[PDB]
């Protein structure tokens, strides 16, 4: 289990002087889905390079040992992919990990995972999240988590957020992991940098996950 | 201040 | 008069091995090179990064189109690859050797192609690697590479040490040894 | 490994000359060590090393937008940069640690010093010694730093001298015994 967010830990948005709505288009309509997949080649080691129609898509691992693993697989990605730092040589687009497996991972129908909403403590919202997949990456559930609250909760804006600080919690029994959802201080965000976080294509069971934002205002 | 890089150019 | 100062930006992209590397040179010194996963930013001195920033991202954009163009150039030569080259290996230390003051070991691998070694430091047979460090692959006028290990130590009459090198220009690991 | 290995280089280089009156800008591409294009701003244009990098110099010259950058580098890239480092490198002093002790051989260790333009020179009873001493030459450690060693053949104080830019005098370390 994770050490919960600290009294200063959090992101403040109010510290953060640059366009949240480039925080809010990772986590807007588009992003990337492919289903039944193999990929097409590399650009670095530790990346794979699938044709996903953009009409190709990089995929960062945190290490090769990772890429190494999904290079032949036939696998399903789903992720926030960005624009911007998206470099490659095989239209493009580059995302982290979002990489699971296609065989064995597929369920005959859809698994809604409940996701509770705190705003300032206050349990206001409380919706589902759907999966047909057996193991699921956090990038995913966090993505359609927070893609619901921008739609819903206006969590993202253009100019800033109405939130001041907040966080997704990934409970699975015993153990949980959360991420930070504002950005870094300063005049810039670093989509690239942000979505980094997902480089680790940590997944989790979806029969077994329980998701809740803690929202601050 | 920044240092700038010189891009690559791309051959055919 | 003839030059007084020199920058290079010297990238290169390596096939098979899909690995790449962007640095900058100022007179046969690192300036900084770029982490291609982290994607950040690698000053040779830390101190430069509090007097100059360099946007990691730019350097992507480079690779990308040198792996293209190594595509364009393989292809275009008839596939023909790289001759090895092997490595010139001398060991030094930092400063001059005086028992229980602490020093440097400097493994000064010298005028090689393609830019892909292994170096590991022996002591007394051993393997060591507390305090070690590398620099990147640093290149050169003639368009070979150099590279620097560098291995704290406390100089002893006791310890003996190897600097063991693995390049496929070599036929047997080469070792340079040094020792009180 | 068995598999063979095709790398390629790109240098851009920048050649200062009179702090930056004059500046030379190159734009290189290697195929394994060989070059085989190259825009020099004293040329202007892209111009093919070896026949290898003929169809990159013809396609890189009908791009004006192309040319226009490279042509704009000596002062955009070259100078720029140039003025971002001057400070943490053109100006990088950092003063030589000077040892001198026996190998009669008599070793001066001129040791951490930046920039490697130095001058050790070695003293018997203040005359100078030119014969009998030897020299390693500049030592780069990799590190921003220099190192050299002077030995003198010793047949009396015997003084390693070291001028250096980041001194207003010269070091001098007399040895006797
Ligand atoms: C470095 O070691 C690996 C095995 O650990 C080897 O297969 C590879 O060829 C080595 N690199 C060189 C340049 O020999």
């Amino acid at each position: 289990s994770q050490p919960d967010p600290k009294p200063d830990e959090l992101h403040k948005s109010s510290k953060f002087t640059g366009l949240m709505e480039n925080m809010k288009v990772l986590y807007d309509d588009n992003h990337v889905s492919a289903i039944n997949v193999k990929s097409i080649d590399q650009f670095l080691y530790f990346d794979l390079i699938y044709s996903i129609k953009y009409d190709n898509v990089r995929v960062e691992f945190k290490n090769k040992d990772l890429a190494d693993k999904y290079k032949d697989k036939y696998v399903d990605v789903f992720g926030a992919n960005y624009y911007y730092q998206c470099y490659f040589s095989k239209r493009k687009t580059c995302m982290y990990g979002g990489v699971t497996e296609h065989n064995g991972n597929q369920l005959d129908k859809y698994r809604s995972i409940t996701v509770r909403v705190f705003e300032d403590g206050k349990n206001l919202l409380s919706f589902d999240v759907q999966t047909n997949k057996k193991k699921v990456t956090a990038q995913e559930l966090d993505y359609l988590t927070r893609h619901y609250l921008v739609k819903n909760k206006k969590l993202y804006e253009f100019n800033n957020s109405p939130y001041e600080t907040g966080y997704i919690k990934f409970i699975e029994n015993e153990n949980s992991f959360w991420y930070d959802m504002m950005p870094a201080p300063g005049d810039k965000f670093d989509q690239s940098k942000y979505l980094m976080m997902y480089n680790d294509n940590k997944m989790v069971d979806s029969k077994d996950v329980k998701i809740e934002v803690y929202l601050t205002t | 201040a920044y240092m700038r890089a010189d891009a690559a150019a791309g051959g055919a | 008069i003839k030059e007084e100062h020199v920058i290079i930006q010297a990238e290169f992209y390596l096939n098979p091995d899909q690995s790449g590397e962007f640095m900058f040179d100022f007179d046969g010194d690192e300036i900084f090179h770029v982490d291609m996963a982290k994607k950040e930013t690698v000053w040779r001195l830390e101190e430069f990064g509090r007097f100059a920033s360099f946007e990691a991202q730019g350097a992507l954009a480079n690779i990308a189109v040198d792996k293209a163009n190594l595509e364009i150039m393989t292809k275009r030569s008839n596939y023909t690859p790289i001759t090895n080259v092997p490595p010139e290996v001398t060991v030094l230390t930092n400063s001059p050797v005086e028992l229980r003051e602490p020093n440097v070991l400097i493994c000064f691998i010298d005028k090689f192609t393609p830019p892909v070694v292994n170096v590991t430091w022996l002591r007394n047979g051993k393997p060591v690697t507390t305090g070690v460090s590398e620099t990147v692959f640093l290149p050169r006028e003639d368009h070979l590479f150099r590279k620097f290990h560098y291995l704290p130590f406390l100089p002893s009459t006791e310890d003996v040490y190897d600097c063991r090198v693995e390049h496929w220009g070599l036929d047997e690991p080469l070792l340079k040894h040094w020792e009180f | 490994d068995t598999r063979p290995r095709f790398l390629e280089q790109v240098k851009h280089e920048c050649h200062f000359f009179n702090g930056t009156e004059r500046v030379r800008f190159l734009d290189r591409y290697f195929y394994h060590q060989e070059e085989y294009v190259r825009f020099d701003s004293d040329v202007g244009e892209y111009r093919a090393v070896t026949e290898l990098g003929r169809p990159d110099a013809e396609y890189w010259n009908s791009q004006k937008d192309l040319l226009e950058q490279k042509r704009a580098a000596v002062d955009t890239y070259c100078r720029h940069n140039y003025g971002v480092g001057e400070s943490f490198t053109v100006q990088r002093r950092v003063y030589p640690e000077v040892t001198v002790y026996p190998a009669n051989l008599l070793v001066c260790s001129v040791n951490g010093f930046y920039p490697g333009s130095i001058e050790v020179r070695w003293f018997r009873n203040g005359q100078e010694e030119k014969t009998g001493v030897v020299s390693t030459g500049l030592i780069q450690n990799g590190d921003w730093t220099f190192q050299t060693l002077v030995m003198l053949e010793t047949v009396e104080v015997y003084t390693c001298q070291v001028e250096h830019p980041s001194l207003t005098s010269p070091l001098t370390v007399e040895w006797r015994a």
